[PDB]
């Protein structure tokens, strides 16, 4: 009955409790905000390839 | 959704404040083994009537019930602890900084400078609150030392000297928090922890070897039955043991002749 | 003993692989401990993949996780490896900024790499959460202690 | 700064341990020498061997 003297909680059960969820990387928050902000620059910057300035304000002639 | 997000952040802070007020260990309440009672009455399988294949199933049953009880005990604690934190969060005010977003006005147009300053705040969040002051040898200092070494004719190894200087400086690297040196800070690196684990495993592993060596020196015939098949032979009564190996062990015990 | 002739960390195989062969030797597939041991090996394999993906940027695809798993790199060693590829990383960041579709994206990649180029900006959990890292260590030693208690009682 | 002075001591010692020999101001290549401390140490051990 030596098996009954061991802890019933398995090591797998311990790891699934301590590491219940895979942690997000610290840099992914930046990369996601940067990728979204890239569309903001594309939207409102008179120097970008695509700009909405000619879409919103058509022309003055 | 913003209200719930703020309530969640308030709860995270409440959990931190109550945990720090108790000063209790971080993993103590997360490790389910801390909830297991090792002093359990441990029911004796010799009393319950079990056959050859019943003993391993019985043991797995006892373990499952003990494991489930420890899981339920952790949940019971977490239920009470969550109730305590939800009340503390309710009677608390939240004051948290807003997301750094580029400044935008209905009539205006955002500029690249504002976008860059907002990006700078994101990079500032990547900087850890506490970090090691790992010394990077400046080129001005690196060459100044190499020039002096060549002046005394040691140009043959001047480069190697700079390597010893960098290593000796890094071995005594200090820890800084908020840019200021934290006094009295101690840390154990991952390499040291892994080394301790490696030696700690070798100690018990060789102890295991020494244990079995005593058995096989006196009774080498135990090797004829594999360890994973040992449990399938047990029974509540000695006469109930499976005879699959009974006669074989008795014969091998007589020796090679 | 078969596979158990060597310690859990002194084999040429990966930790997740050594656990699998040890579980198969100690218990039969129908046992409860067998299922828990196989699930444990899968978690170790998940940690091994995360460990590999963090170092593949320095040593390439052939990181040799087993070497790093058996002997983790000292912070002093990590500093010198950061400086080893510092020149190639700075040049690679320059071509990445040149390949950016807009000036804002070029500023971001240069600012992002600037933070990652500083060896002091490398996050060390042993420094940020010392009490946690020591608990993660004693977590392994406690599991080892349980086996020692069984041997001591025997 | 708490040990900056001690660092300079290790630098000086490490540089002196590899000190080179020069003749006429130019480095003499392939020059080997045995210091008085090493010779005395050899004599001390050599005497202890015969004495014991």
């Amino acid at each position: 009955d030596r098996v009954l003297s061991l802890p019933a909680v398995s090591k797998n059960q311990v790891l699934e409790n301590v590491f219940h969820t895979a942690p997000k990387a610290p840099v992914e928050h930046l990369e996601k905000m940067v990728s979204a902000n890239s569309k903001v620059y594309d939207a409102l910057n008179l120097q970008s390839k695509r700009v909405l300035i000619w879409q919103v304000k058509p022309a003055l002639f | 959704k913003k209200q719930a997000t703020e309530n969640l952040m308030k709860l995270l802070q409440a959990y931190k404040d109550i945990g720090d007020a108790k000063s209790e260990p971080l993993l103590k309440n997360h490790n389910p083994r801390t909830f297991e009672d090792r002093d359990y009455p441990v029911p004796d399988f010799r009393t319950q009537n079990l056959k050859a294949g019943d003993v391993p199933k019985f043991f797995d049953t006892v373990i499952s019930t003990r494991a489930s009880a420890a899981i339920a005990s952790k949940d019971k604690f977490w239920a009470g602890r969550k109730t305590e934190a939800e009340a503390a969060s309710a009677k608390a005010s939240a004051a948290f900084p807003r997301v750094a977003v580029p400044e935008w006005k209905k009539g205006k147009t955002v500029s690249i400078e504002n976008l860059n300053t907002v990006t700078d705040k994101y990079a500032a969040a990547l900087v850890p609150k506490r970090k090691l002051a790992l010394p990077v040898l400046p080129e001005g200092v690196k060459k100044a030392v190499e020039d002096f070494a060549a002046s005394v004719g040691q140009a043959k190894n001047a480069s190697e000297v700079s390597e010893l200087l960098a290593k000796s400086l890094a071995e005594k690297a200090v820890v800084t928090e908020g840019g200021k040196v934290v006094e009295g800070f101690s840390y154990v690196s991952k390499a040291v922890a892994a080394k301790v684990i490696a030696t700690r495993r070798a100690e018990v592993h060789e102890r295991l070897l020494k244990l079995w060596a005593k058995r096989l020196l006196v009774s080498p015939e135990l090797a004829i039955v594999p360890l994973n098949e040992f449990d399938a032979q047990l029974a509540s009564k000695f006469e109930g043991i499976s005879p699959k190996y009974q006669e074989l062990l008795s014969a091998v015990a007589q020796g090679n002749k | 003993l078969g596979p158990q002739m060597e310690a859990l960390g002194a084999s040429d195989l990966l930790l997740s692989e050594q656990i699998r062969v040890i579980t198969e030797h100690r218990y039969t597939p129908d046992r409860l401990q067998y299922k828990e041991g196989m699930k444990l090996a899968d978690k170790i394999a998940a940690q091994e993949a995360a460990l590999k993906e963090e170092l593949k940027v320095i040593y390439g695809d052939n990181v040799d996780v087993k070497h790093f798993q058996a002997s983790p790199r000292t912070p002093v060693q990590q500093l010198f490896d950061s400086l080893k590829n510092a020149a190639a990383n700075k040049e690679r960041a320059a071509k990445e900024a040149a390949a950016a579709a807009s000036p804002y994206l070029a500023y971001a990649v240069t600012k992002k790499q600037e933070v990652q180029a500083d060896p002091s900006n490398i996050p060390f959990d042993e420094v940020l959460y010392p009490q946690l890292s020591e608990e993660l260590l004693e977590l392994e030693l406690s599991d080892i202690r349980e086996d020692e208690i069984a041997l001591e009682k025997a």
